């Protein structure tokens, strides 16, 4: 029967179904929502999603992540080569185009960016069909809007590896807004601001709506900023900690640093809501148990300069769309980084106490406004 | 306005007829057009003919191809009636 929306995520992919007059949001397995963009792969089977990503401390080099970085790239590309040493793993040049070289049941393998895209794709349907009792075939896939012709096609020969039929590729704040109904309004043209921070990318696009058509009136960000760049700040904090308390380093420890990173990234999820966490590691260096507090105060004034730096794109976004902050009429939170409540006073106070779009997990609102236009795409709501 | 006018006019009168709906597309498609044949009744009397010429009808005014276009508003008119007048023809 259905289509399904599939936000096609740098860090998190997110699939949602639109169904019995409501779009749902679907879970995995593990019963989590969104599902990392990550697969490995071990001497004895390919892992997508949370056991990919839960192992990646004991196999760095075969835990490929970061995919959507190289779709629709050639080799020689500046950024291929610069985000490629931030990497564990391996890229290598296949007549000009990056493949991940990995090591899966004993053998060397590569693989092109948008096989691995598919993969996690393929991942992403099963969830879907695993909760509708059928197969699923079509679906809108989404690529940020500053995507161009080659990414996006990328993008859709991902959908078509993964057994699927891609509907159409639509943009990421667009469908955001469409999760919003920001187009079923009469009126005048509206101006709509997308505030997107994720968890490797930060995305500001300004958007006009008339008759509900859109169009895209400006973009800006910063391609290596997100929720990621938090937990650094986090980790490093107790990297000091633990050698002030034990004289030891644990910097020169790949698996400690690691596990350290994934006790920060649960702990910061938890300031979002609470006002401390608590952090917890059996062994996490020569032997020593790991256990310690942050407050969302120390978390923030960690990150105080990455929080507030969110607000430069966004006046340029601004200034590009020739625009003055007064004339936008719709902001909208997206990306699971915009749930800090630091980031929403910040952006907030900037507009002058203008409320916010965020009663949808912004998290889940890409892939919402995706399968939202899956159905429309089919015939599955009409009127 | 006269273009989106033509549409409703086009879908008031043919009545979610799915035939009479494909075999005159034709007169509502944007000035510029060229990937439509007009295609009599002869050949739309079998459900196979309808079918088939349908999903010639659905590429053409898809709302995903028609995105940025200066006829956008017309391929999502056309696109949905389109859509209804077909799943009209499947339940018969
Ligand atoms: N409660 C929370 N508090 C703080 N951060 C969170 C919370 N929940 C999720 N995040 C962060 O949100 C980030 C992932 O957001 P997400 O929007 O899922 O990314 P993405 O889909 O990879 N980006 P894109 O599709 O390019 O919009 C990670 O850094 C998470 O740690």
């Amino acid at each position: 029967g259905p289509a399904v929306g599939i936000d096609l995520g740098t860090t998190y992919s997110c699939v949602g179904v639109f169904q019995h007059g409501k779009v749902e949001i679907i879970a995995n397995d593990q019963g989590n929502r969104t599902t990392p963009s990550y697969v490995a792969f071990t001497d004895t089977e390919r892992l997508i999603g949370d056991a990919a990503k839960n192992q990646v401390a004991m196999n760095p080099t075969n835990t490929v992540f970061d995919a959507k970085r190289l779709i629709g790239r050639r080799f020689d590309d500046a950024v291929v080569q610069s985000d490629m040493k931030h990497w564990p793993f391996m890229v290598v040049n296949d007549a000009g185009r990056p493949k991940v070289q990995v090591e899966y049941k004993g053998e060397t393998k590569s693989f092109y960016p948008e096989e691995v895209s598919s993969m996690v794709l393929t991942k992403m349907k099963e969830i879907a069909e695993a909760y509708l009792g059928k197969t699923v075939t079509n679906a809108v896939v989404t690529v940020p809007a500053y995507f161009n012709d080659s990414q996006r096609q990328a993008t859709k020969d991902a959908g078509t590896i993964a057994g699927l039929n891609v509907l159409c590729i639509i943009n990421e704040p667009t469908a955001a807004a469409i999760a919003y109904g920001l187009d079923k309004k009469v009126g005048a043209e509206r101006n709509v601001l997308i505030f997107d921070l994720g968890g490797g990318t930060f995305d500001v696009s300004i958007l006009t709506i008339e008759d509900g058509i859109f169009e895209v009136k400006s973009t800006a960000g910063d391609t290596h900023l997100g929720g990621e760049d938090f937990d650094n700040r986090m980790v490093n904090h107790f990297i000091a900690e633990f050698k002030r308390k034990h004289k030891k380093d644990i910097s020169e420890n790949k698996r400690a640093v690691r596990r350290l990173r994934t006790a920060c990234e649960r702990a910061k999820r938890t300031l979002s809501s609470s006002t401390q966490a608590s952090i917890e590691i059996d062994s996490l260096y020569e032997g020593i148990d790991f256990y310690t507090s942050i407050t969302r105060a120390r978390f923030e004034e960690l990150n105080a300069d990455l929080f507030r730096g969110t607000l430069d794109p966004v006046e340029k976004a601004l200034r590009d769309a020739k625009l003055d902050k007064s004339q936008i009429h719709d902001i909208v939170l997206v990306g699971g980084s915009t749930r800090i409540p630091k980031i929403q006073k910040l952006l907030q106070d900037f507009f002058n106490g203008k409320e916010l779009n965020k009663s949808i997990n912004p998290d889940e609102a890409v892939a919402y406004g995706a399968a939202v236009q899956a159905a429309i795409l089919s015939g599955d709501k009409s009127e | 306005d006269p273009e989106k006018l033509k549409i409703l006019e086009w879908i008031e009168g043919k009545e979610r007829n799915i035939r009479a709906l494909l075999s005159t597309m034709h007169t509502v498609l944007w000035a510029g057009e060229t990937k439509w044949k007009p295609v009599g009744m002869a050949d739309l009397v079998t459900p196979e003919q309808v079918k088939k010429v349908y999903r010639k009808a659905v590429l053409v005014v898809h709302p995903c191809k028609a995105t940025g276009q200066p006829y956008e508003q017309y391929a999502k008119m056309i696109f949905m009636e389109l859509n209804d007048a077909w799943s009209e023809f499947e339940n018969q």
